[PDB]
RNA sequence: UUCAUCUAGACAGCCGGACGGUGGCCAUGGAAGUCGGAAUCCGCUAAGGAGUGUGUAACAACUCACCGGCCGAAUGAACUA
């Protein structure tokens, strides 16, 4: 307590010996495990499992077209029958 | 040895003083010193940077009007290293710290007088 | 212990509504649909500088 | 189109050249040897570009060409048949790995003394044994590694420990912030053949007590349109 | 530091805190960080004795001068504080 | 002082679509640009009816364009994006463009040169239907700083006297900014009821000219230019010896306000009378008369002190788009949706000249200083010179 | 619904001289109970800094916290110190006017709730 | 109503387990104002308690369910509180970063 | 809202005062300060029900300008 | 199926280079490519971002982007079914 005392306990021992193989090991297992999620996770899970990654794909492929962007009438007519926006509604009945 | 020392605006007391002598009147600016130092005696002296002499020949801004041989004075200042050929390079070297420091070289942005230069509507003495 | 399977037998009564749930959206989408590029000489094909020199 | 490795694509502003770069170079190769009296090939297997810089500075009217070897090779010309001008092949095959291929219209005995009076500070580079043996002290390690008096130097950062411990394969420990160890750790002897972790861990101590001299190997004259050969460091 | 560190000690059957603070600057006052501010606030609230280090001596990246300085600046929260100062060696 | 005018043009051609934005010099009665509904620009030299200097370098409808003050630069605002810089003598854009903003421009306006210190060129603000008002340092051509402060389009900016930036947007809020202290949003007047179109300024002829009167003459020395800026601002903005510029408003809630912007943060009067809503607004060169062009075949005359009516000039069949005044503050011409342009004595109340020779809807139309040309274009992609 | 011009058209007006003498009467009417308005249904009744723009959250306090001084900043140092001794002498006076060890109150009866019900 | 429940019962914990920055000692006081900004603190946690809305929409769209004739106007409507309570705690993305 | 005017079923609904999709309502307009030629203040004008309220709580409309 | 790279050597691996003005300007207790805001230029180059990430209180060091050496013939991306 006191104050970032892991971040100091980390600078004077340091984190573990296992650690920063380990991490390397995760996050080159990370590939099979989502492929693995996907075609397991049945039900809910796997429904939210899909969308996450669809909006995932989606923001990456912005960056990038971000990344690779970023390498008549006039002003005053520009942002320009009497029938209401809905005729002919739905029926409804007495009952 | 040599050490640096830029942190302007052993014995490390006289050093204060031996460092604000090499400033004494020019310059209030964040320049670059080189301290030798022998046993416990600062030799202490300013290193040309082109940020600070540009600076020094105009929160805060800039706009210089350097008047085009000021920075060719800069350019023999600091073609010692350089890395460079000629003059005629070394001051599209110091025009793009210019740009960077935002001054207005003679009344134009200095890219342009870098367009002047190198299409033939600017000379160099060499 | 391994839990439930669902059963694929089909219970007719499922099959006839089926068939009237299709041949109804068949209908809806007759009603809705109301409202070349030729893709050219493929590669890999190995004589394709042949098919060049007929046209005059 | 899956169970394939997915490419780590990151995104930042240099692009590749590609063939257009290649021709340039081509391009300037041959119009400076109509320029140009003499042409030399020059090996500069491992280089700081520094170094480099200071010899191309060292002449403002010569001129260097450094890049790929089967390029210059075709520039050239390999075969007899295949060349610009006459016998020149027979230079062109000399060029082993990086060669920087130089031209120029000075004597040649300024340039012959030159480029073996050149000699500068440089690492030991594995696969060259080095002039040198560092047992490291048996306390604590400072960032210089057992060059200078300590009470100069301070100790390395704490997150060179996993470096050193992993792929420098040093038994390390640190007590507080400080790295130490407990006996000291021997690296390399004079006349040892270096290998790649000690030459990583002589670099990352600051140890430049290798002598890098230019070598070259061959020289030809336009006018005459004859080789020479002098292996000279 | 950036931030108060607390200790504690016993002295005659009693419990005492020492409480170490990061640090002040001469600094006009009506433009200062939230890293000496935090200082200030300690100094001027808490019911303590206070111990002002001067280090006489060359040390210290920092003039004598300037630490008389300091304490002529902060001595205005010293008006009720129990104050002592310790030289830690013209 | 200025005469009416009545003889007409060749039917000049030139970048063949349709008109859209219109400017004479500030110096000269014989300069004009003119920005078309191809992705091009024109100059003309009025003297001879010419064709001179087009003008290339942006990938859609030129839509914006104004000369500075001093006259040394103009600046196009198109559809696309961007803004781009040209020498009038060249004819030629003054390095890349000026990119920063997501959709198109709307209005431009340029630092008043009696603010500019001596040496350095007038800076550039811009508006964008992005919600944005970029300030452009214009011999550097970079952003100095946007203002963001908006969330629908802004129609109209102008730079005045007292450093002081107003926009108009159709967020139904004009919103000030002093650029002195960093852009930063000081006041917003909140009274329109529908979207705000043309904000104007009283003193926005002195503004627009910047030392050049109807004599042409030049200045010698941008230090006598600060001056000879500053005394024609003056002697306007001192209309009683404590000084002030009037702002008023237009919006399609069928009305204007008048605001006294540093004085009172609420408006004056609400002048009400249009039937139809207006487009576009016009104080007399002398800050002394106000007048509204509107959609309902009308323009109407105010005085510029208190938001009083005066009268109405009729003689129109369609939309009127917008007005221009005479520097003498007698003669007042107005384009329409009808292929006739319009001179009005303000004196009289009175049509003084109906010129029709279009034939099809004048979109543009502008005065010289001096009274000698009136430039107008629209939709028939003919721009005409009319003169006396 | 059939399109018509009576659409899309103002269908209640009112003149600014008549809306406030009606507020002004009305004003004094209905804050005297005793007086009563007789139709009721006729009548028009109802014609009757943020500093987040600044900060962002997170240049407050976070990794990024652009934030290294304050704004809520006295000068004349000694007027901080007047502030937190007459802040310590408030503190101990609400103590004291305001002024827990393993027991509890018994249950409220629920009979003290028969009012209440849905 | 349990979807109600489960918001006031997270806003509840998060307002009573965290200080009144005024109320506690002037010296505590004034440390986490100049930490953390007692403006932008006082502001969150006004955020969260006038969320805390929640309970507005479940009663009233319950008193409203109260008269559903049909299983799809019942579930359109549940729908429609969740919804609104999506809505308030989507516009509440910084203040729960901060705190 | 200040009154129904047109329920497109049976205008009976009108004077009950129904709020089905479709129905025509007068709402208030004063707080957008809307004026007339001849400084009349507007407080009343036409709008149209978008939704339908019995399945939502929320009774949505478009103005009629 | 389409588009690209390739014996003037592609893809993957190791090795080396990865520079100079420059610790570019604002800012701050400190921030040097990497807490942030805005420029984002030139030089020398085979190539080397006023810098892709790890990291340091700040530097350092490592890394990728890009180039070259060894290796010696196919390879990558986006799509459709």
């Amino acid at each position: 307590p006191q104050n970032d005392y892991i971040e100091r306990h980390i600078k004077q021992h340091g984190k573990r010996l296992d650690h920063e193989e380990r991490k390397r090991k995760r996050e080159a297992r990370e590939s099979h495990k989502i492929s693995e999620r996907a075609q397991k996770l049945t039900g809910w899970k796997g429904k939210q499992f899909a969308k996450k990654r669809y909006a995932e794909k989606v923001s990456m492929r912005k960056k990038i077209k971000a990344h690779e962007q970023s390498k008549a009438l006039p002003t005053y007519l520009l942002d320009r029958k009497f029938s209401v926006p809905l005729p002919k509604v739905r029926g409804i009945s007495e009952e | 040895k040599y050490l640096y020392l830029r942190a302007v605006g052993l014995s490390p007391k006289k050093v204060g003083e031996d460092i604000a002598k090499a400033t004494k009147e020019f310059k209030g600016i964040k320049v670059t010193v080189q301290l030798k130092i022998q046993n416990r005696q600062a030799a202490a002296s300013v290193v040309p940077s082109a940020s600070s002499l540009v600076i020094t020949a105009l929160n805060v801004k800039h706009s210089g009007n350097i008047q085009l041989d000021e920075i060719i004075e800069i350019a023999r200042q600091m073609r010692d290293k350089s890395f460079g050929r000629t003059l005629a390079s070394v001051t599209k070297e110091i025009l793009g710290t210019a740009q960077s420091v935002g001054c207005r070289v003679d009344f134009k942005n200095p890219h342009d007088i870098i367009e002047g230069i190198n299409a033939g509507e600017i000379e160099i003495p060499e | 212990r391994v839990r439930k399977r669902q059963s694929r037998r089909t219970s007719t009564k499922l099959k006839e509504g089926i068939k009237k749930k299709a041949s109804a959206h068949r209908k809806k989408e007759k009603k809705m649909a109301k409202k070349k590029k030729d893709p050219g000489i493929p590669s890999n094909f190995p004589y394709k500088a042949k098919i060049l020199e007929e046209i005059e | 189109p899956r169970s394939k490795r997915s490419k780590l694509v990151t995104l930042a502003q240099t692009d590749k050249k590609g063939r257009e770069n290649k021709e340039r170079i081509f391009d300037e190769v041959r119009e400076a040897l109509d320029t140009y009296r003499y042409v030399w090939v020059l090996h500069l297997d491992d280089v700081r570009t520094p170094v480099l810089q200071e010899i191309r500075t060292s002449w403002a009217g010569s001129k260097l060409i450094m890049g790929k070897r089967k390029v210059l090779q075709k520039a050239l010309g390999e075969k007899r048949e295949e060349e610009y001008k006459e016998n020149l092949y027979q230079l062109s095959k000399l060029c082993s790995g990086v060669t920087g291929l130089l031209f120029t219209d000075e004597d040649v005995n300024t340039v012959k003394e030159y480029f073996k009076s050149y000699v500068r500070s440089d690492y030991s580079r594995p696969n060259t044994k080095a002039p040198l043996t560092f047992t490291i002290p048996e306390g604590i390690v400072y960032s210089r590694g057992g060059q200078i008096p300590a009470e100069e130097d301070v100790p390395m950062i704490h997150s060179l420990e996993p470096t050193m411990r992993n792929k420098f394969e040093i038994p390390t420990k640190i007590k507080a912030g400080k790295i130490t160890i407990d006996s000291p750790y021997l690296v390399c002897t004079e006349g040892e053949k270096l290998d790649v972790r000690q030459a990583l861990i002589l670099k990352q101590f600051g140890i430049a007590a290798s002598e890098f001299k230019v070598k070259v190997s061959a020289y030809y004259d336009n006018d005459s349109s004859t080789v020479e050969s002098t292996n000279i460091n | 530091t950036k931030s108060l560190y607390v200790g504690h000690f016993d002295y005659k059957y009693l419990r005492f805190q020492a409480i170490d603070t990061p640090g002040i600057l001469d600094r006009p006052t009506e433009e200062m960080n939230n890293i000496e501010m935090q200082s200030i606030y300690a100094i001027a609230h808490l019911r303590s004795c206070v111990l002002y280090f001067m280090d006489l001596s060359e040390q210290c990246g920092f003039t004598i001068e300037a630490q008389v300085k300091l304490f002529h600046s902060i001595k205005p929260l010293f008006a009720n504080k129990s104050v002592m100062v310790v030289i830690n060696t013209d | 002082k200025v005469k009416p005018v009545t003889r007409s043009s060749s039917a000049i051609a030139g970048h063949g679509s349709t008109i859209l934005c219109s400017a004479f010099a500030p110096h000269t009665s014989s300069r004009m640009v003119t920005g078309a509904g191809d992705n091009t620009a024109r100059i003309w030299d009025c003297d001879t009816q010419t064709p001179m200097h087009t003008l290339k370098g942006h990938y859609n409808w030129v839509l914006c364009v104004s000369w500075s003050p001093d006259g040394e630069v103009i600046a196009t605002g198109s559809m696309d994006n961007t803004i781009r810089l040209w020498d009038p003598k060249s004819g030629q854009c003054l390095g890349d463009a000026l990119r920063g903003h997501s959709k198109w421009i709307t209005s431009l306006s340029w630092e008043p040169i009696h603010l500019v210190k001596p040496g350095s060129k007038p800076r550039l603000a811009s508006s964008s239907k992005d919600g944005t008002i970029k300030i452009w340092d214009t011999v550097s051509r970079v952003c100095q700083y946007t203002m963001s402060g908006h969330t629908n389009s802004v129609s109209c900016v102008k730079w005045g006297g007292q450093g002081l930036l107003y926009s108009g947007s159709h967020d139904r809020t004009v919103r000030v900014w002093d650029i002195n202290s960093q852009g930063r949003c000081i006041n917003i007047l909140k009274s329109h009821a529908h979207w705000v179109n043309h904000l104007s300024l009283s003193t926005d002829y002195a503004l627009r000219i910047g030392a050049f009167d109807h004599t042409g003459k030049k200045p010698s020395t941008p230090e006598e230019a600060q001056k000879k800026a500053l005394e024609n601002y003056e002697k306007i903005c001192k209309k009683n010896g404590n000084s002030e510029e009037m702002m008023v408003t237009a919006s399609d809630d069928y009305t204007m306000f008048l605001w006294n912007p540093l004085k009172s943060t609420k408006p004056i009067a609400r002048m009400t009378g249009h039937q139809k809503l207006v487009n576009h607004v016009a104080f007399s060169p002398d800050g002394r008369y106000i007048v509204s062009a509107s959609f309902d075949n009308s323009i109407k005359l105010w005085d510029g002190r208190d938001g009083k009516f005066i009268s109405t000039f009729r003689g129109h069949v369609a939309s009127v788009y917008q007005v221009a005044w005479s520097s003498d503050c007698r003669l007042l011409v107005s384009c329409s949706k009808d292929t006739t342009l319009k001179v009005w004595d303000v004196r009289t109340r009175k049509l003084s000249v109906d010129l029709p020779g279009h034939k099809d809807e004048v979109y543009t139309v502008d005065w010289s200083v001096d009274g000698k040309r009136v430039c107008s274009g629209g939709k028939d992609k003919m721009v005409r010179l009319w003169t006396h | 619904v059939q399109p018509d011009r009576r659409w899309f058209g103002n269908t209640r007006v009112i003149s600014q001289d008549a809306l406030q003498h009606f507020r002004s009467a009305l004003g004094e009417t209905q804050k005297d109970t005793y007086q009563v308005l007789l139709r009721r249904n006729k009548l028009p009744m109802s014609l009757l800094a943020r500093i987040l723009d600044t900060e962002s959250y997170a240049d407050a306090f976070g990794p990024k916290a652009q934030r290294k001084r304050p704004r809520l900043a006295a000068s004349n140092l000694e007027d901080l110190v007047k502030a937190t001794n007459e802040d310590i002498t408030k503190y101990e006076e609400k103590q004291v006017l305001d002024a827990e060890n393993g027991w509890t109150s018994a249950a409220k009866e629920a009979i003290f709730s028969k009012g209440q019900s849905k | 109503k349990y979807t109600g429940e489960g918001f006031v019962e997270k806003f509840e914990d998060i307002l009573k387990g965290f200080p009144n920055i005024n109320d506690v000692h002037p010296f505590h006081r004034d440390l986490m104002d100049t930490l953390y900004e007692k403006n932008h603190y006082k502001i969150s946690l006004a955020a969260i308690s006038r969320a805390k809305l929640v309970e507005q929409v479940a009663r009233d769209y319950v008193r409203l369910l109260k008269f559903g004739q049909s299983l799809f106007q019942c579930k359109q409507l549940k729908r429609a509180a969740l919804g609104r309570m999506a809505t308030i705690v989507k516009k509440l993305r910084d203040p729960l970063a901060y705190l | 809202i200040l009154a129904v005017k047109k329920n497109p079923q049976s205008p009976m609904y009108t004077q009950l005062g129904v709020l089905t999709k479709g129905t025509i309502i007068e709402v208030n307009v004063s707080e957008l300060g809307m004026v007339t030629a001849g400084g009349k203040v507007v407080w009343g004008k036409y709008a149209q029900v978008t939704n339908e309220p019995d399945r939502d709580g929320c009774v949505n409309a478009v103005l009629l300008v």
